[PDB]
């Protein structure tokens, strides 16, 4: 159990020393990505059968 | 008509059958005078002592006459044979022969309706039940194939059964004009009569060979169950119409009276009763596993019944434990109303059973709905 | 994340009594059955008791059946177990076990040596 | 003693990464999204159904054309659909019928499959011959293979029940890298976009961000209850979506390094097994075990959308390419194309 | 070139379909079956009497048996377990506090909602074994099941001629420790069929297959609405 | 005459038919009056 802790504690120390942006910045990508393709989306907005292969 | 012929023939031969038994029997011995054997226009009597009321059943001549009911011939205590009041001439009682008083049409209508309607509400639930066997995929399986064929037997019996009823029993001049048409009604009514019997066997088999012998299985070919169900039934059938064509060529093939119909219904009889056994090994071996699990004595008979109740409309074991109207009439009215409703309700039974109270059904179209 | 954290036990004179305590977190304590296992000195882990959702359900090991008594208080996220008149052979490290699923009857694999949802166990040691 | 020491020390950088967290978190997406339009009913509508499928459907994947798909199922056999006109292009009968994983190679000349067998193998569909035969056998994990996803015709990235990922040279069958850091059986892997990261979700209700190139894990994500048993990227590559047993999907950012968006509702008791993004990302599908699969809202997670069509457990759901139809496997032994 | 396009596919198409029939043929034919033990159970002797998973396969009665055992796979099971929902049994085998973790596993099993529909083969192996320990009498059974000093021999019980009562109740109380289990719950979708076993016994072949007729046969009853 | 119970529907079809019904017996009405034996 001791050759085990020395791994935890050494990766813990490289997911510490991140740089970490502000979630509303974060939120606000995901927003901003969404509306940028929104159109593309078939699933969103379901397109006639005459381009729907499936039908 | 040929029913008139057939009414003489027998005529004749009770007549000469009786002319050979009074010749027979020897003279009456008692103090009284007796009243002399004699030959009626239809019956035979034999040496009656005096003031005595002689009883004999009605003869078969004619469809009018009930072989159910008595005549009855009176001898006088001076030793004359009673005489009519109106004529003066000697006279034998068949007033209570008439097979059509308004009782006994009463009681015949009610079958008449119990049937009609039997077989209405059978093909109602019978359509419904196969249309959901058949627009429902995920219950596919051989029980469910083998239940759709069962299904479209007792769809096509009722079907034939209700147009025979309506288009041909009602219709007296169609019936003494005597065409092609109705004979060829009921071969097709015989036909699907069979093969809705020997469909009930082929559930028997099935179920005989899933639960008592190869249980493993998972190799049954339901071509031999297409066969024995819709194929073999035309055998009895084909010989049947032709020896019906030949020998007793009635009024659309109406009359029962003939023994050339258990060419069918013997093979039918034989058929339920092999179902008969099959019952008693599956209900046999279901006991054994009820023992096996610790049931209850209790909870073992309430489950062994209703196994044999659901099992007795699949199998048409009606038909095996009561095979013969009783004789009686109190006795024949209790089986008609018992046997009618059980037949002519059969496939109405069936499809609530095997569809409608089906759990795996049931749990089936309930997500349907709710999707 | 989901954390089990035991307390109490340590040295005790034979026949004495002691209590464990689990205080839970990282996951809602109410939908979980819990367990208690213990691994003896060169022997492997075993399952000593376990108790319900509700605390309506309760078992033990047969060696520990009048002795130990567990119990659960979902509104403090805790589980307990009351070890009394304690024997040599129950010197063991004692860990608190979740089972792996929520408003699951099974508990799988509570027992393994390398189990995520386990405390990291407290000794106890029951010696003169 | 000294465990206490290193235990200790590991318990003291959990309090800084958790404090580091929560200075981020100024405003949660949630309240960023309160003032966009809702996406409203989202009525899907079952367009194929493939049968051929003996028993449970265990995995499936998309081919890059949008238009062929492999299934793996526990009969033994990998089939190969053309979704449109639904007929079956190859039927692959496979050595050990315990397939738990399937892959379509980007390329579309080689699919991947795997199971309780611990063996990734590699079937060639271009063969010159015409039958698919077996092109390798990827041996060396010691657990059952839980999922595969090829980055090109020579390397693919396996996760196995026996805690670690690798990542494989196809001509040469060795393991070129090996992920380790997890402590549970690793459940599903998700590739990002430009294939340089990887997620993978496992049995310690942990998710881990790896580097494909170095080797090394560069995060790890927690706030699950129970086992992760799906994984996705969103399109953009900047977050993920994982579904767990604790009956909850979770939206994670790798840039904010923690959660941003639960989606549950206390009619839903039963675990997710396979988790989806539209193709821009609004729509979040999850496939679950009371054989429904829901569409969420993934940014208001807010459901709106159901899809009820399948009879047993849903183990499995894919989003095309070009984002024009969606598939679903069941232990049913069905796959349904949604629309 | 429209119409040569589509018809190679539907042709294509047929000659998978008809290699699937085949195919369905011998899954439904063949029953499989998945072996659980632990390490000390007797299990691998089972297998000699007849990688991740080890097959066997064995004939009786012209029925075939694919019998799975698990090879290199950790002992946490809750993932892999579910593969085997729709096995025709489970066979687990059991030596007769090791007797402990084998009740707690099969209470997993018998419990968990995906393998709620198998039934399990119960094989107590390991009697041999489990009647020298009586005999002599030195470990007791009764320190690590405190109700067995209370326990009685039931009446349905069948031992051998050559048997003492302490050897029979010991036993029979293994096995009622297990049916405690199995008889707690259910409802009757699956049961378990206990045999006292031994790694040599060539029954034991013969004792999978009239459990599996069984099976099948309470399958069947039930597929009729019937048991 | 078949007595069995598959032949049950046959018997209320071939009476019914011997009974007046809409267009009259197929056979006349056997007379059992003085006249008559
Ligand atoms: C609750 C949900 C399910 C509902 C299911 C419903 C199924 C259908 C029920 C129909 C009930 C009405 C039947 C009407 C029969 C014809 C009417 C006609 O006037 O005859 C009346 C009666 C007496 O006739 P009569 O006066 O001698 O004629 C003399 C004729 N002359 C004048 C020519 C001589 O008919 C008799 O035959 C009585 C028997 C009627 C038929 C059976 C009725 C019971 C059906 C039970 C169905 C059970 C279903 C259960 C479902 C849960
Ligand atoms: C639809 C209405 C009609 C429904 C009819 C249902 C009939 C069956 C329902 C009851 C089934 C259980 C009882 C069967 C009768 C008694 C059998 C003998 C006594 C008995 O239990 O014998 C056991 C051994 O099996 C034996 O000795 C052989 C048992 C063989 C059973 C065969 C059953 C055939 C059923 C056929 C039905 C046909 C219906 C037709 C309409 C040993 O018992 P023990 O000594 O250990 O303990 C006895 C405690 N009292
Ligand atoms: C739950 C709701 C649905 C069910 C409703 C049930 C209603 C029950 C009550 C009504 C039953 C129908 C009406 C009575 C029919 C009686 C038939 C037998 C009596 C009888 O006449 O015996 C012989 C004919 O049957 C024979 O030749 C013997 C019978 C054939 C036996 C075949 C093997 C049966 C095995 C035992 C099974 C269980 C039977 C009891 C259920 C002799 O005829 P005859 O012309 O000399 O008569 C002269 C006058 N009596
Ligand atoms: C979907 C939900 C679940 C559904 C489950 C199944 C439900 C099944 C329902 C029953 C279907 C079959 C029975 C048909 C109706 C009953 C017929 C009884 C006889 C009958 O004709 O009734 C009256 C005559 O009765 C009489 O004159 C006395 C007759 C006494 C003996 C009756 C024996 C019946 C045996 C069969 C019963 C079967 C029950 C189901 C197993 C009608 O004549 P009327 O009133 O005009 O007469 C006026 C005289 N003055
Ligand atoms: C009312 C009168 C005119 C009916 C006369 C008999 C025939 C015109 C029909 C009636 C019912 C038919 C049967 C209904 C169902 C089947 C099963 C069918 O096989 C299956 O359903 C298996 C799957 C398939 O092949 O579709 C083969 C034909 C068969 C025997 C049919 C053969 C032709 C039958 C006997
Ligand atoms: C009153 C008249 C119109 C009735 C006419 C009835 C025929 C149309 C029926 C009677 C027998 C039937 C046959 C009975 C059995 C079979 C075998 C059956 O075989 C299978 O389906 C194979 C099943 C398997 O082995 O897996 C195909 C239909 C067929 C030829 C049936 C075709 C329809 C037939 C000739
Ligand atoms: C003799 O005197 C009377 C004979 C007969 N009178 C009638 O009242 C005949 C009754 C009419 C029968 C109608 C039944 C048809 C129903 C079939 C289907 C029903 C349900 C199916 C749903 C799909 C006469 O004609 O004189
Ligand atoms: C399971 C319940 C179903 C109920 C269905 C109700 C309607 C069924 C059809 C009834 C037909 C009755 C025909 C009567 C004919 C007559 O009296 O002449
Ligand atoms: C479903 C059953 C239909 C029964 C149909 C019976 C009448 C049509 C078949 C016979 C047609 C040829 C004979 C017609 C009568 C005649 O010869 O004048
Ligand atoms: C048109 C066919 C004429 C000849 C018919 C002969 C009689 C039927 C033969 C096949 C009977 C099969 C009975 C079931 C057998 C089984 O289930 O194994
Ligand atoms: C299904 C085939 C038979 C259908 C019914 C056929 C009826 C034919 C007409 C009645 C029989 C006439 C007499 C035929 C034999 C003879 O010439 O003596
Ligand atoms: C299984 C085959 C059965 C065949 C049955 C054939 C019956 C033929 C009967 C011929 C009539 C015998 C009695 C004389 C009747 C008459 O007078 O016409
Ligand atoms: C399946 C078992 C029975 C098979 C044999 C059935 C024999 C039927 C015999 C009928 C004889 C009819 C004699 C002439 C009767 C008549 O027309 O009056
Ligand atoms: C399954 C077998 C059914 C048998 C049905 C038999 C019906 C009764 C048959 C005889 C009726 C009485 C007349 C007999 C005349 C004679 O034997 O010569
Ligand atoms: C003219 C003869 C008519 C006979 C009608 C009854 C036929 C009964 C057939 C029963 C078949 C039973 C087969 C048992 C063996 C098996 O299929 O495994
Ligand atoms: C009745 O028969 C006897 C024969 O012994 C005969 O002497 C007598 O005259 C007969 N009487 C009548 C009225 O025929
Ligand atoms: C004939 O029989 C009937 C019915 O039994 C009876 O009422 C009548 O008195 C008998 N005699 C005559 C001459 O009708």
């Amino acid at each position: 159990s001791i050759a085990q802790a020395r791994k935890l504690v050494e990766q813990l120390k490289m997911e510490a020393n991140i740089d970490r942006i502000k979630v509303s910045k974060a939120a606000a990508d995901l927003m901003a990505y969404c509306e940028a393709h929104a159109k593309e989306d078939p699933l969103l907005t379901p397109v006639p059968a005459s381009e729907n292969p499936f039908r | 008509p040929f029913l008139y012929v057939v009414g003489r023939k027998k005529m004749m031969d009770a007549q000469y059958k009786c002319y050979d038994r009074m010749q027979q029997l020897p003279a009456y011995q008692g103090e009284g005078p007796y009243c002399n054997r004699t030959w009626d226009g239809w019956l035979c009597w034999d040496d009656t002592p005096a003031g005595v009321l002689s009883y004999q059943f009605c003869p078969d001549y004619f469809p009018d006459f009930d072989p159910s009911e008595k005549v009855t011939k009176y001898c006088d205590e001076k030793g004359v044979w009673f005489k009519h009041p109106e004529n003066n001439r000697t006279w034998s009682n068949y007033t209570m022969c008439n097979a059509f008083t308004p009782e006994k049409l009463k009681n015949a209508y009610v079958l008449y309706y119990l049937a009609i309607v039997g077989h209405s509400l059978s093909i109602f639930t019978l359509v419904i039940s196969l249309g959901i066997f058949v627009f429902f995929r995920s219950l596919g399986c051989q029980r469910v194939t083998l239940h759709k064929n069962m299904f479209l037997t007792y769809i096509l019996n009722s079907m034939i059964i209700i147009i025979h009823l309506v288009e041909v029993v009602p219709n007296g001049e169609l019936v003494r004009r005597d065409p092609v048409s109705c004979k060829i009604l009921h071969f097709f009514h015989q036909y699907m009569m069979a093969c809705n019997y020997f469909w009930m066997l082929c559930e028997g088999i099935y179920l005989h060979t899933l639960i008592v012998v190869a249980v493993f299985t998972e190799k049954q070919r339901l071509r031999w169950y297409y066969l024995l169900g819709w194929g073999f039934p035309l055998v009895p059938t084909t010989i049947h119409a032709i020896t019906r064509a030949v020998y007793f060529n009635d009024n659309c093939w109406l009359s029962v009276e003939t023994h050339l119909l258990y060419i069918i219904h013997g093979p039918v009889m034989a058929a339920l009763v092999v179902n008969f056994f099959f019952l008693l090994n599956i209900v046999r071996v279901l006991v054994t596993k009820m023992r096996e699990t610790h049931e209850a004595e209790s909870h073992m008979y309430l489950k062994a019944v209703k196994a044999t109740m659901i099992l007795v409309p699949l199998l048409g074991i009606q038909f095996v434990v009561f095979p013969w109207r009783p004789s009686n009439k109190m006795l024949g009215k209790i089986y008609d109303y018992v046997m009618h409703s059980l037949i002519h309700f059969q496939g109405f039974f069936v499809a609530t059973i095997y569809c409608f109270c089906n759990n795996e059904v049931q749990t089936t179209v309930k997500r349907q709905w709710a999707q | 994340q989901v954390q089990l954290q035991e307390s109490g036990g340590g040295l005790v004179q034979p026949g004495g009594s002691l209590r464990l305590s689990c205080a839970a977190s990282g996951f809602t304590f109410s939908n979980y059955k819990m367990n208690w296992v213990r691994q003896a000195p060169g022997k492997g882990l075993e399952w000593v008791s376990d108790i319900s959702q509700s605390g309506a359900s309760i078992s033990y090991t047969g060696s520990v059946k009048g002795r130990f008594t567990i119990s659960r208080d979902n509104a403090k996220n805790t589980l307990y177990l009351q070890m009394n008149s304690l024997k040599p052979e129950d010197t063991a490290v004692y860990y608190c076990a979740r089972c792996p699923a929520p408003f699951t009857r099974d508990c799988f694999d509570v027992t393994s040596t390398t189990y995520a949802y386990r405390g990291q166990g407290t000794q106890v040691t029951v010696s003169s | 003693s000294e465990l206490d020491q290193l235990r200790q020390e590991a318990e003291q950088l959990k309090n800084q990464i958790r404090d580091a967290r929560k200075a981020c978190a100024d405003a949660t997406l949630s309240q960023i999204t309160n003032n966009i339009d809702p996406v409203g009913r989202i009525q899907m509508r079952t367009r194929r159904t493939l049968r051929g499928h003996l028993a449970k459907i265990y995995a499936m994947h998309w081919g890059t054309d949008s238009r062929l798909l492999v299934s793996a199922s526990q009969d033994g056999k990998l089939i190969i659909w053309d979704s449109y006109t639904t007929n079956k292009v190859h039927a692959i009968p496979l050595r050990s019928s315990w397939v738990m994983t399937c892959a379509y190679a980007p390329s579309g000349n080689y699919v991947a499959c795997g199971g309780l067998d611990n063996i990734c193998s590699i079937y060639n569909l271009k063969t010159r011959e015409g039958n698919v035969r077996v092109s390798r056998e990827l041996a060396g994990h010691t657990g059952y293979l839980s999922c595969c996803r090829f980055l090109d015709d020579n390397q693919i990235v396996t996760s196995s029940g026996d805690t670690t990922c690798a990542l494989w040279d196809i001509e040469t069958g060795q393991q070129t890298t090996t992920f380790t850091g997890h402590t549970g059986d690793v459940m599903s892997l998700s590739l990002a976009p430009d294939t340089r990261l990887f997620v993978s979700g496992a049995c310690d209700a942990s998710a881990k961000l790896w580097d494909v190139r170095e080797g090394m894990c560069r995060q790890t994500f927690t706030g699950h209850e129970s086992d992760i048993n799906a994984i996705c990227f969103f399109p953009n590559g900047n977050a993920f979506a994982t579904g767990s047993d604790d009956a909850t999907c979770r939206l994670f950012d790798l840039r904010a390094d923690q959660e941003l968006m639960t989606y549950s509702h206390d009619n839903i008791i039963c675990g997710i097994t396979s988790v989806s993004f539209s193709k821009s990302g609004r729509l979040l599908l999850a496939g679950y075990d009371d054989f429904n699969c829901n569409v969420w809202d993934a940014l208001k997670a807010d459901r709106a959308g159901v899809l009820a069509g399948h009879d047993n457990r849903v183990s499995c759901l894919g989003v095309t390419d070009d984002g024009m139809a969606v598939a679903t496997g069941s232990w049913d032994s069905f796959l349904k194309i949604w629309n | 070139d429209q119409r040569n396009e589509e018809k190679a596919q539907r042709e294509a198409n047929k000659k998978i379909e008809k290699q699937l029939q085949k195919d369905k043929q011998v899954y439904r034919a063949t029953h499989r079956l998945l072996l659980l033990g632990a390490g000390e159970s007797g299990k691998n002797t089972i297998v000699k009497q007849m990688s991740g998973i080890f097959e066997t396969k064995f004939q009786v009665d012209k029925v075939n048996f694919h019998m799975f055992d698990v090879g290199a796979q950790r002992d946490e099971r809750r993932k892999w377990i579910q593969c085997f929902n729709d096995v025709t049994a489970i066979i687990f085998v059991v030596a007769s506090n090791r007797l402990q973790a084998a009740l707690k596993l099969f209470d997993s099993i018998w419990n968990n909602k995906w393998l709620r529909d198998t039934s399990v083969i119960l094989f107590l192996n390991k009697q041999d074994l489990l009647a020298e320990k009586v005999l002599a009498g030195k470990s007791k059974i009764e320190d690590y099941f405190p109700e067995f000093a209370r326990y009685t021999t039931p009446e349905d019980a069948t031992p051998e001629p050559g048997e003492d009562p302490r050897v029979t109740r010991a036993k029979y109380f293994i096995r009622d420790e297990f049916l405690r289990i199995s008889t707690a719950s259910g409802d009757g979708r699956h049961y378990c069929y206990p045999h006292f076993t031994c790694a040599v016994d060539t029954e034991n072949i013969r004792r999978v297959f009239n459990d599996c007729r069984d099976i099948i046969q309470r399958m069947h009853l039930r597929q009729y609405e019937l048991l | 005459k078949c007595n069995t119970a598959t032949c049950a529907t046959q018997r209320l079809a071939n009476f019914l038919v011997h009974s007046s019904k809409n267009f009259g017996p197929i056979l006349p009405p056997t007379n059992v009056g003085s006249n008559t034996y």
